[PDB]
């Protein structure tokens, strides 16, 4: 009948980080944890280069 | 250079090699942020008077 609400897998919010790296260091070594724990660790730490 | 020890310490009586000491005291003092790096560089032969 009332077709409002669209099914999405991974939804996105109206906020997220913005961050400005002084690249001076950084090395865009792209940091390698473990693999597991890549993946949880994963993107914060990326992003918190 | 780098007198290598093998010599230093098995050569003729005579032979004048060239050792040659750093000056150290215009180094540059590494950034105060960047992250550290990790091999102690050191040296294995004094000159034994001033």
């Amino acid at each position: 009948l009332s077709d409002d609400f669209k099914q999405i897998s991974d939804p996105k919010g109206y906020l997220t980080y913005s961050v400005k790296y002084e690249d001076q260091f950084t090395k865009k070594d792209k940091l390698r944890a473990s693999e597991a724990d890549d993946r949880i660790v994963g993107p914060t730490v990326n992003l918190f280069k | 250079q780098h007198v290598d020890a093998e010599s230093i310490m098995t050569a003729p009586k005579g032979k004048l090699f060239h050792l040659q000491f750093m000056d150290g005291l215009l180094r540059p003092e590494p950034s105060a942020f960047d992250p550290p790096a990790s091999g102690e560089d050191m040296r294995l032969i004094y000159p034994l008077q001033p």
